[PDB]
This record gives structure tokens, sequence and C-alpha cells, in this order.
């Protein structure tokens, strides 16, 4: 028999290790059903502020403008997206981008000959001026009721020495972006996570004792965390089941084919959510239990 | 092949509303193996598609 | 328009019913598949893509009598809320400790 | 093993060589063309 | 011809640029090595169309 | 965005061909778990190709000759740029006030590339762009003649680009001959995915390795992963390697070292069920 | 051409790390594989970017139609 | 200024009937310069 209050005693969370980008962290006696369905929607589902209409006004630099606004577009902007809502596709581009769905960036650099360079230089930030384009140089330019909100944290790009583009003298860029909300689904750039993936815990079942001098090559064959010797007698065993990459070096050796098998444990998930820069990872999974209710929520209120 | 995964892959190649199946429901078979829990072996997939 | 009954593959008696959810991928349709099987009522159940490349969801539900087709939906529906319910109040009870 | 030649790769796109020029194989691979047209003007008799 | 791959740049035509071939209206076009007989070496040889030459020819 | 390879002979950078990349390492998984990758087709990661894998353009030139209709010294009856006449003003979006256009304008089939006046009809005929997949332009050449008396400009050259993000259908091909079109951008949360996190970007069959026999493909797989762990390229001129070396005890070696396993496997999961697969999947990087 | 932002198989931000990684092969001298793991670059599918990256953008910036030579 | 000359790189501008050639040296190639105009992408 299955029930909520069942589901409630089974199920707990091991959380290992936070920061500001990455958590790992752990889901016991749940389904592999569900613990798909979270890394499926922190890829894809969860929300994200990417730049995606670009305006180009002038750009005579090498690169080409929609390669240019390609790299824009793939730059991760360190804002909140609960601060501003949704556009609506069918309405035109007057009515469209409100300064509560759109935040507007501006690029504007112009490239010159620096003649205070000294003599056989090469290094081209000294011999030229502004001939490096870097993604803090996307000037953030408040439009509106935004002026205010946003005054407390301005739209920086989460990294700022991203490389956007290269200069000569003679060159420039100048453009605008309005950057909105999107989904991973829809492009790569939404997805606020590096990555967001589960390893299953590895099972380590030692069968027969493996007493004696083979237990310093049993132990070599895993990462050191992984197989610890006893004291009170010579024997492995497992000390942390968690730190193996499953390698299956074990089975490779004849010596070990009967006395070891590498299982898995069916329940025990490993996730490590690793943040683009706009939210904590601490978030990431949060609005993904929350998306994954919302979702069922709404089929149940909609008419069959 | 445990029930869940037993009905998963009957319906993932029936889908009786494109018409597919001949019964408008999808019949089965009881299990191969009753105790300690149901298994479906994989012949008895391709018996009832 | 997101749910709707296929009335060329539902029964009479209401016990045996397909429903089509549109956008929605295996993300959805395997964790209320999961959810709905854990039932002691429903008979058969499971999801199925027509395409991949149109973004369509069917599910099955059949169940033994004493409770319809779209009954099974609604309480696999509630009970996938619950769920995610608890999952998200003891990462938080954890995030808290830390 | 082989190696990737960064620091050298990059440093000879900078600025390329004033004297003769990187890989001289690849020079080789068209002297049957290159020093078959130089046989008309140059050489032995004019 | 004896430039630099500096000065094959400044020139505009590319750092470790062969030649090889012609410019003719625009287009780059080269002409092709054929095999071929060895010069100054008279070599035996046997082709049933040599008998076609008339009569009595072997 | 062209890549140096990890699996190169000592040969690649003797010929300087790292000033010409002609291609990219890519993360290649050798499984059957699509369907649609069968008899010589291959997937690639949808979000893969929205970061800009394998992208590349199309540049298109041609000439606009104005005089090419007649001879010996007569004069010229077609001039660029606009006339007196009520041409419609719809054209000064494309186009700039000497007939020419602009630099970097989205050019689909209809639009305008140059205006012209003409005298033996006094109308201002455009000359349209004659293809039916758009284009930008990039730049516009003026190609003076050379006479000793000088000529009002008759020839312009005006250089497109197309954007050739790879679709589903296009060619791609390994350096073994494994070529074969792509049937579908597979999206990333359906694709199969390791412990390490990582998800292959291309996916190519099992079944396209035994009747065709590229075993150095298995091999560059070996070779391009172990490479990427250490930061090392290795040479793979033929014949560096006897019977009694072979190239799998050689990569194998290297992929123990780093916690990998031996024969180049890893453990992957189904994208779609979140179930453990049955057999380690064999990856690692190839060109 | 150019370093390219966003990695091509889980979606890391690689495109600030090419000019640190030349900084930590000449001025720093490490070997390619200690200065991928110092800039944080741990899965090798991250690795095969900044390890084989041709940065071909600084041969196309030496024909500069814009100033005279 | 809507013109630049391919050898020289001198920006100049070339009025009605007048002869292809830059004011600095005899060069017949001309570059059109790219002007200051709104050009609207997706980035994508
Ligand atoms: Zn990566
Ligand atoms: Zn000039």
């Amino acid at each position: 028999e299955w029930n909520v209050e069942k589901f409630k005693k089974d199920f707990e969370v091991n959380i290992s290790s936070l920061d500001a980008r990455e958590a790992n962290f752990d889901l016991i006696n749940i389904d592999t059903s569900i613990a798909n369905a979270f890394r499926r929607i922190m890829i894809s589902e969860v929300p994200s502020v990417a730049a995606e209409y670009v305006y180009f006004f002038n750009n005579t630099s090498v690169i080409q403008d929609e390669v240019l606004a390609h790299r824009i577009g793939l730059v991760p902007l360190k804002v909140d997206p609960d601060m501003l809502t949704w556009v609506d596709s069918n309405l035109p581009d007057d009515e469209k981008f409100t300064d509560e769905n759109t935040i507007v960036l501006s690029l504007n650099v112009k490239c010159t000959r620096n003649p205070d360079a000294p003599k056989g230089s090469t290094d081209p930030k000294e011999l030229y001026n502004n001939a490096h384009v870097y993604a803090r140089d996307l000037k953030f330019e408040p439009q509106g009721r935004q002026s205010t909100t946003f005054a407390d944290c301005p739209v920086v790009p989460a990294d700022p020495d991203i490389l956007l583009a290269k200069l000569r003298p003679g060159q420039e860029i100048s453009l605008k972006a309005h950057c909105i909300l999107g989904i991973g689904g829809d492009h790569a750039k939404f997805s606020p996570v590096s990555t967001a993936s589960y390893r299953l815990l590895p099972q380590i079942n030692i069968l027969q004792p493996i007493k004696g001098e083979s237990a310093r090559r049993f132990q070599k064959c895993f990462p050191p965390g992984v197989i610890g010797i006893d004291e009170g007698s010579d024997e492995a065993y497992v000390k942390d089941a968690r730190k193996d990459t499953v390698s299956r070096e074990v089975l490779r050796y004849e010596e070990f084919a009967d006395k070891v098998k590498l299982g898995r444990v069916r329940n025990h998930f490993i996730f490590n959510v690793e943040s683009a820069g706009a939210m904590t990872p601490e978030e990431i999974f949060f609005k993904s239990v929350r998306i994954l209710k919302n979702k069922a929520e709404y089929l149940k209120n909609c008419p069959i | 092949f445990t029930r869940e995964q037993y009905q998963q892959y009957i319906y993932g190649c029936i889908r009786p509303e494109d018409g597919h199946t001949t019964r408008s429901k999808i019949v089965t078979l009881p299990p191969t193996i009753f105790k300690p829990y149901p298994l479906w072996t994989g012949k008895q997939i391709i018996t009832t598609v | 328009e997101k749910i709707k009954l296929l009335t060329q593959a539902t029964s009479e008696d209401g016990t045996s019913a397909s429903f089509q959810i549109v956008e929605e991928d295996h993300t959805l349709g395997n964790a209320l598949r999961y959810v709905i099987m854990k039932n002691p009522d429903v008979e058969f159940c499971g999801y199925s893509i027509p395409h991949p490349s149109e973004n369509l969801l069917n599910i099955r539900i059949q169940t033994y009598g004493e409770t319809t087709a779209v009954d099974a939906l609604q309480k696999g529906l509630k009970d996938l809320m619950d769920l995610c319910d608890v999952v998200e109040s003891k990462f938080t009870e954890k995030i808290k400790s830390m | 093993t082989a190696d990737f030649r960064t620091l050298e790769r990059e440093s000879r796109f900078i600025n390329p060589p004033k004297d003769k020029s990187a890989f001289p194989l690849l020079q080789e691979a068209v002297q049957p063309h290159i020093g078959s047209f130089n046989a008309l003007t140059e050489g032995p008799d004019g | 011809n004896k430039m630099s791959p500096y000065e094959l740049v400044q020139h505009k035509e590319e750092s470790d640029e062969i030649g090889g071939y012609f410019i003719v209206n625009g287009i780059e076009k080269l002409i092709r090595m054929l095999i071929v007989q060895r010069r100054n070496h008279p070599m035996a040889i046997i082709r049933p169309s040599f008998a076609n030459r008339g009569a009595s020819y072997s | 965005t062209g890549q140096t390879p990890i699996v190169k002979a000592n040969l690649y950078d003797d010929y300087g061909m790292d000033n010409f990349p002609n291609g990219f390492n890519a993360v290649v998984a050798v499984i059957s778990y699509t369907g649609y990758d069968m008899d010589d087709a291959m997937i690639i990661n949808k979000s893969a190709d929205e970061r800009g894998f394998g992208y590349g353009t199309m540049y298109k030139t041609e000439k606009v000759d104005l005089a090419l209709n007649r001879n010996r010294g007569d004069p010229i009856t077609q001039h660029f740029g606009f006339g007196n006449d009520e041409w419609p003003k719809e054209w000064l979006e494309k186009l700039d006030e000497d007939g020419l256009p602009y630099i970097g304008t989205y050019v689909e089939e209809g639009d305008p590339i140059c205006a012209y006046f003409d005298d033996t009809l006094n109308k201002t005929k455009i000359k349209t762009y004659h293809s039916s997949e758009p284009a930008y332009i990039e730049e516009v050449n003026l190609i003076g003649d050379e006479s000793n008396k000088f000529q009002e400009l008759q020839t312009v050259s005006i250089k497109y680009r197309i954007r050739r993000t790879p679709q589903i259908g296009d060619k791609f091909s390994s350096r073994h001959g494994q070529k074969g079109v792509c049937s579908r951008k597979w999206p990333t949360i359906d694709m199969p995915f390791s412990e390490t996190g990582i998800q292959p970007d291309i996916i190519i069959n099992p079944h396209a390795f035994p009747s065709r026999m590229t075993i150095g493909m298995f091999v560059e797989s070996l070779a391009g992963k172990a490479g990427a762990l250490h930061g090392i390229a290795q040479d793979s001129t033929p014949w560096i390697f006897n019977e009694d070396d072979t190239p799998a005890d050689y990569f194998g070696e290297q992929l123990a070292k780093a916690g990998y396993n031996y024969h180049g496997n890893e453990p992957m999961y189904s994208g779609a069920t979140g179930e453990e697969l049955r057999a380690d999947i064999y990856v690692g990087v190839v060109y | 051409m150019i370093v390219p932002v966003r990695c091509f198989s889980c979606g890391k931000v690689v495109g600030d790390k090419w000019e640190s990684y030349l900084n930590l092969l000449q001025e720093d001298e490490l070997d390619e594989g200690t200065a991928l793991s110092r800039l944080g670059l741990k899965r090798y599918c991250c690795r095969r970017m900044i390890l084989t990256h041709v940065d071909l953008i600084e041969k196309f910036l030496r024909y500069n139609p814009l100033e005279k030579r | 200024l809507k013109y630049i000359c391919a050898e020289c790189s001198s920006k100049l501008s070339l009025s009605r009937t007048d002869a292809v050639r830059c004011k600095d040296c005899g060069h017949r190639i001309l570059l059109k310069a790219r002007t200051k105009r709104l050009v609207q992408f997706e980035a994508r």
C-alpha cells in the first residue's frame, strides 16, 4: 500500500555542501520517476533572463552580427527572475516590451590606436585602446519605473570577464539588447544551471573477506576514500560509498571476480546542481519542485 | 518486467485511440511469476502485443 | 483545451478512458503514471507520446470498477501535488539546519 | 604523445615571422608548380 | 615572390599562403599535372592496335 | 568556431593545419538510445547547437554590371542612383541615396539590391535578389574601370552572407568515413547522461561499426577522452603501435589513472525514464 | 574563431577563461593539465574547450580595412 | 563620407559623374562603408 504519510516517513534529504554556485545534496527513498522529473525541470523549465533581441546600430568589427548577437544571448545575467513578468508574443513591438517585462542593455565601444604604446610592443591592451570587449561593457540602462526597484541591485552579468569581441582601431560596436524571460526548452541560454544531474549511490558488496596482502591491491583499485582496512583485524571494508566513480577496475583482475560485486542503491540519489550565476542552486531546486506541483495543479483545475 | 514496466511498454506501442488495438481496451495477461512479487517475462510482452 | 478526454478511446462505463495533454513531455507523464499506479483500483495505466516533434502526451487509465477513470486522474494529480509538498518541506528543514 | 603548440600557435597569429615562413614543408608541396613556371624565365640558357 | 609572412599579410594575401595557381577573370584556375611516358627511354610495347596499321603488322 | 583535434598526426602541426581548423571535438556516445540513427543517421544534442555547436555561414558574391549592352564610347544610358520620377519610397529602407544597399541589411526574396536610373526609358529600375534563401549584405565594392578617360561607375560587387545553422538532414562525418545526415536535434533533458554530469552531443549507432570495420574511431574515442582529461595531445600517425603494445592498452591505462574505466565506458542513465542503463555506455571525444 | 561562451555539452561558462589560461601557461609555467584544473574546469567536456581552442580571430584581425598600413 | 579606399584606407565621398578613384592614390576599388542604421537580430 502507498500513502503520502508512508512516503513522508521514508523520504529524507541529506545535504552535503553549499556554495553560491554549487550545491551537493541527496534524496533518499524517492522514485527514479520523480528524481528525473526534478532534473528535467532544472534544465528545461525553470525561468531565467537572457538577451534575445539585439539591435545593432553599427558593427564594423570582424565578428559578424548574428554571431556577436548569439554571444550576448549566452552571457548569464545576474538578475532575479522574479522581478519581471512574461511577454506576450502576439502583441506588436510597440506594446510588447514594457518595463515590467524587459531589461535593456547597451554596448557602445569604439577602438582607437594608443600612441603612447612602447616601441615593439605586442600586447594589444597597450598597443590599442578598448581592444577587447568584455561582458562588463554591457551597460545596464533602467527605463521607466525600474530605475527604483533595480537601484538596489543593477543588472551586472554573472561572469564579467566573458570576452565578447575583439577590436582594431577604426572599428566599433554599438547595440541595444532587450532581455526577457524564457525556459530552457526554448533555447539553451535560458537554462540557469551549468549542469543538474544525479548519480545513484554505488553499493560495493564485499562477499568474501579480503584479509592479507590482497587488501592493499583491493584498496588501490578504487578512489582513495572508498575502501579502508580495519584495525582490529586486517580486513578491507567500505569507508564511504559516495567517493567512488564506478570504474569497475576490480573486474579486470581475476582475483576479485568472486570476492566483490558492484551493485547500485536504487533510490539514493546524489544531485549536483551548479548554478550559472543568476540564482542560488538552493533556489533552482526549490523552484523545480514548485513547478511540478503547479504543473499537476493546473491539470487538476482545467476542465476535461 | 514488473507491473509498472509491463503496462508501460504495452501502451507505449499500442495506443488505442489511434486504432492500433482491436478491442478499444488493452487486455493483459497474468504474470509469469506470482510470488514473491509479480514479474512478466519479455516473451509475454510480445504475446500481448 | 489543456486536458482533453479522447472520446474515441473512452468507455461508456467510465472505467477506461484516454487523455490527451498538450505541451507535456516525459516530465509530468512519467511522474503522473507512477503516482496513480500506486492506486489499488487502477488496472492499467501508461503514458505515450504520439511523436516527439509534436508537444503532445497521451495517458491511458483503466480501472477495475467502483471509480471512473477521470476520478483516478484527479486522485493521481492530488497525490503528485502532495508528494511535491513533502520534498519541499524536508529540503527546507535541512537547509535551515545546514 | 604529440603536443598542442599553444603559446606558439598563438604568438604566430599575433605577429607573423619577419624572416622566412614557418611550416616550410607546406611550401614544398607546390614546388612542382612554382619551380616549373620559374624554369620558363630563369635558369641555364635564359 | 620573396615576401615574408608578415609582408604577405600587409599585402592582404594570407600569412602562410602557398601559390601555385593562376587568377583568370577573378577565378583561381590551376593547370593539372598529367602522368605520361618517360622521356628518352625506348620501351618495348605490345598493343593489338599496332596490327591495325595495315596488313602484316604485328 | 573550429577546434584543433585531440587526436592528430605529427604531420598535422607540420603543415600548419592549425591555421585552418576544419571541425570540432564532440562528445560522442556509441549507443542505441534514440531510434533515429540506425542506417547512417545521427543526432545532435539540441542545446549543443543552441550554443553554437557546428555553426557556420556561407558567403556568396555576385557582380552587378551595368555596362554589358553597349560598345565603343556610346553614352551610358544607365546610371547608379535615383532619378526624378515618381519611384516608390518603399525602397529607401534597403537602398542608400546612391542606389547601393546598406551594409548589414536583411534581404529576402523580392527585395531590391541596387537602384539605377535609365535614360532610354526615363525610369528608375531596381535589380532584385533572385534567391529564395535570405541573406545579409556584408560588403559592397566599387569596381572602377581603368581607362585614359575617366568614367562613372558601371560595375558594383555585392557580397552576401547566409546563416547556415546546422539543420537536420545536414551531413556530418568523423575522420574515419562515418558519414550521415542529422535526424532530430534531440533535447538535453531527453538525452542520456553520465555520472559525471555531461551529456553526449553526438550519438552514433553501434551498428555503423561492424559492417564498416572502422576500429580507428573506437580508438580515437579512448585517445580523445584520455587526452582531454590530462590536457595532452596524442600523436596518431600510423604504425607507432605494434601488435604487442595495443593502443587499447596504451589509452586504457591513461583512463585508469584518471579514475575512468579502462575500456572507455561510462555508467549512463536514460533521460526519458531516468533509469540505470544495463551496460556501461561507450563514450569519449572524437573530432 | 573567438573563444566559445558556454561550452557545448553541459553549459558551463567557459568564455571568460581563455585569457586566464594563456596567463597560466606563459607567466605561471604550468602544463595544460594543471592549468585546466586551476581554472575550475573539471568535466572533460569543459576541458576540451580551452585545451583545443584555436583563437583564430587574431589572424582575422590583421586585415583591418579601416586603417592605413 | 560613405566610401573607403581599398588600398590606403582613406575615407572619401563620390559625387555625380565623378571618377571612381581615391583622391590620395590612384586606386580604382572603393569599399562602401557601414553607416549607422538599425538592424534587428534575434539572439539565437
Ligand atoms: Zn561542459
Ligand atoms: Zn587611395
